[PDB]
């Protein structure tokens, strides 16, 4: 089966950087995404259609237009942005209310863990309200799109979790 | 302003015939089309998928 | 404001599959698409007339 | 051969009222045309695809989007509107320069002739600069969309002129 | 036997994509398709005329 | 408006010869029609989709598969076939009961009038029961597909009868 | 007779747009179409699989 | 990779019964298959498009129409039908010559082993000529669609045999 994945989160999280890091080496030649990017990615000989949705304020309201037939959500959060973690929570709670995502599995990428100022996965999980998630198969992992660490571990858990279902 | 470039983006992809059904949902949402028309568009689009 | 109603009318007709080639020209014109994108749309459209 | 015609002119000139007056009795049940109307008309057993383009200021800039493959332009001018006859000349001058209309034949309708205060066909022709038109096959007719006068004559001239070419 | 050639004729036309909606009616009548199936095929054929 | 016409009648009436006589010269290079033929025809500069359905016995029951959206029915009858006029009546009476042909006009062609043994249009009309037709715009004309006689008159009537409606 | 219900079963699937390329092969074999027409059909069918 | 398997064999062997036994509990709510059945089956988290073709006389000749792109053939044989085992062989030999099945592997199911009169897998194997197969990967198992036994084993062998290739 060919699953479809959405990469969501606030502007500056590293969503676009992550996408190309996957199914390609890595060249963060990147500019704010005023729209979206879609690429086919192959993991364990598998196939996915992955969407990278721009995250600045004015266009976040249109994310839901893409929720139909979604298998999994990779929610990227900036580990050094302490001011905005509350906002990432609101967007997360809001999308998990969506009927089209009821069966989608959630994987959180606490990105930019290569920076000294990054929060811990635990601090993040609590501030996002993950411990209280009900009827949800979730998990959080630390990543560094720039250095290329942690993504493999995250994708492994993701692929296995849906291979079950 | 930013939403204008965004629309120009979603529209381009649609006119080139790529992922048309999804693009139609964002195009009709952004320009706030009236339900009746939005539905008319999102049905022809569903019938379109049968090919 | 008056251009928006105009835009939606033109866009509604195009998406429903009517006189799509002429509508494409007004859509790229009203929304000032760049020359490259405009020509890419106007060609696929021509390649569409063959049928 | 099926010709295609464009009915152009300023807002108010009476373009829509004319379109439905042709190929149909008449019922000026009309509202400002924000967009366009298209109807198929048959005169002397022939076929024309007629486009009625709204003429208010903000959308006049998009008239040229329709010039492709035009055989004839029925240009409607309000005979009673003396304050704006100069603007009609402007638009008219601009459109004639259009390379795609070089071989199109021009027909001017001095409409609303049912009104006592309507200026004459000669005054209008001079005021629009029609007499100077070189390499242009044209003619001016006085008409009335409501009373329905002058239309059959104009259609006769248009049909025969283009049958020549 | 005349009916077979007939059926073969109408089947060919249908599979080459010409006048598919009418050919669909004569095909299901000649072969005596149950009502349920015939109505199923005639609907898709209608949804097919939109394009 | 582009009308669609059906040419029905018993085998050997001359239906196929008539179809090609219309919109082209004439070459009866013809064989029994085990199926159907369709062709686009233009008369007084008008457009018609015209079908020619084979008439031998075992395939007569399928004519009704084509009845939907029919503007006119040109019923062709062999003027020399006296043994089978009663069967031409049976079929005509049967098809006129069809709800999908309610608003279709009927034009009977008393064909093969080039043969000495060709019965008059009046005898035919009486043997078929045309005079008893209620709620039916109909007319009968004598013709000769081979000699090309009578078709123009027939087409004129048809064209003008439907332009009305 | 058994082949008739068979043909009907296969034709239904085909006409409903399911596994058209395989159905095309069995329909043309059951009704013994001529090589030319069968090849004309199975090519248009192929040109369809690109979508 | 998504493999497609064809279930073949004479009429009344248990082909239909076996298909639903796989990827579903079991309910032999079955009638002769005058056409075919197609279902998606998942084994070791793998995916397969399985085709079950009816086997009575008149329709068997159309089996070869589905051979294109076939990965494997589950050939069902009635263990108690001693009178018709020779015919089963004729069919098996015919399909093995088929050029489109050259690389497909063969799995024979000696079905209905729950009947006290069922022949032995060794008896069937020799009668079918399996001991002489060349350039072929094959194996025979004994099953019972009704009791649901021997199926798991067969599938284990099939999936692993192709996982190699
Ligand atoms: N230190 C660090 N910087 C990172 C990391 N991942 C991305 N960045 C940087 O963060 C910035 C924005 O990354 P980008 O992937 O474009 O973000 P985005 O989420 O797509 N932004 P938008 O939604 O606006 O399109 C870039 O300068 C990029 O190099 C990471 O793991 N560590
Ligand atoms: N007395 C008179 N009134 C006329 C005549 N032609 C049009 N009118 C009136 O003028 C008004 C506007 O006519 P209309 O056909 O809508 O104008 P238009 O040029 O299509 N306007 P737009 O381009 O905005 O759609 C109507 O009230 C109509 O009745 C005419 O010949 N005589
Ligand atoms: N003398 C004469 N022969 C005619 C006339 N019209 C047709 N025929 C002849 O009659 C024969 C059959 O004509 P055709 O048009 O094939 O008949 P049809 O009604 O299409 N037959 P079917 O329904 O079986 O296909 C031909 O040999 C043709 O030349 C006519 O007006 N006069
Ligand atoms: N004792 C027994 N009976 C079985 C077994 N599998 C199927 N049967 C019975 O055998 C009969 C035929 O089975 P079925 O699955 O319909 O056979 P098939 O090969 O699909 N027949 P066809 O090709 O005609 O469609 C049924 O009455 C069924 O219950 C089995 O393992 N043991
Ligand atoms: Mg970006
Ligand atoms: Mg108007
Ligand atoms: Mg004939
Ligand atoms: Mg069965």
């Amino acid at each position: 089966r060919e699953m479809r994945i959405l990469i969501l989160g606030l502007d500056g999280a590293g969503k676009t950087t992550i996408l190309y890091r996957l199914q390609v080496g890595e060249v963060v030649t990147t500019i704010p995404t005023i729209g979206f990017n879609v690429e086919t990615v192959t993991y364990k000989n598998l196939k996915f259609q992955v969407w990278d949705l721009g995250g600045q304020t004015s266009i976040r309201p249109y994310w839901r237009c893409y929720y139909s037939n979604t298998d999994a959500v990779i929610y990227v959060v900036d580990s050094c942005d302490r001011d905005r973690i509350g906002i990432s929570k609101s967007e997360l709670v809001a999308m998990l209310e969506e009927e089209e995502l009821r069966k989608a599995i959630l994987v959180v990428f606490a990105n930019k863990q290569d920076m000294e100022q990054a929060m811990t996965p635990s601090e993040m999980a609590n501030a996002l309200g993950l411990p209280a998630l009900k009827d949800r198969k979730w998990q959080i992992f630390k990543t560094s799109a720039t250095k290329g660490t942690g993504l493999d571990e995250a994708m492994e858990w993701l692929v296995e979790t849906l291979k079950s279902r | 302003p930013t939403e204008f470039e965004y629309l120009r983006k979603v529209l381009f992809e649609y006119m080139m015939g790529r992922e048309t059904k999804t693009m139609a949902k964002v195009i009709t949402t952004v320009l706030k089309f009236p339900d009746d028309q939005t539905q008319k568009i999102l049905e022809r689009e569903d019938a379109r998928l049968m090919f």
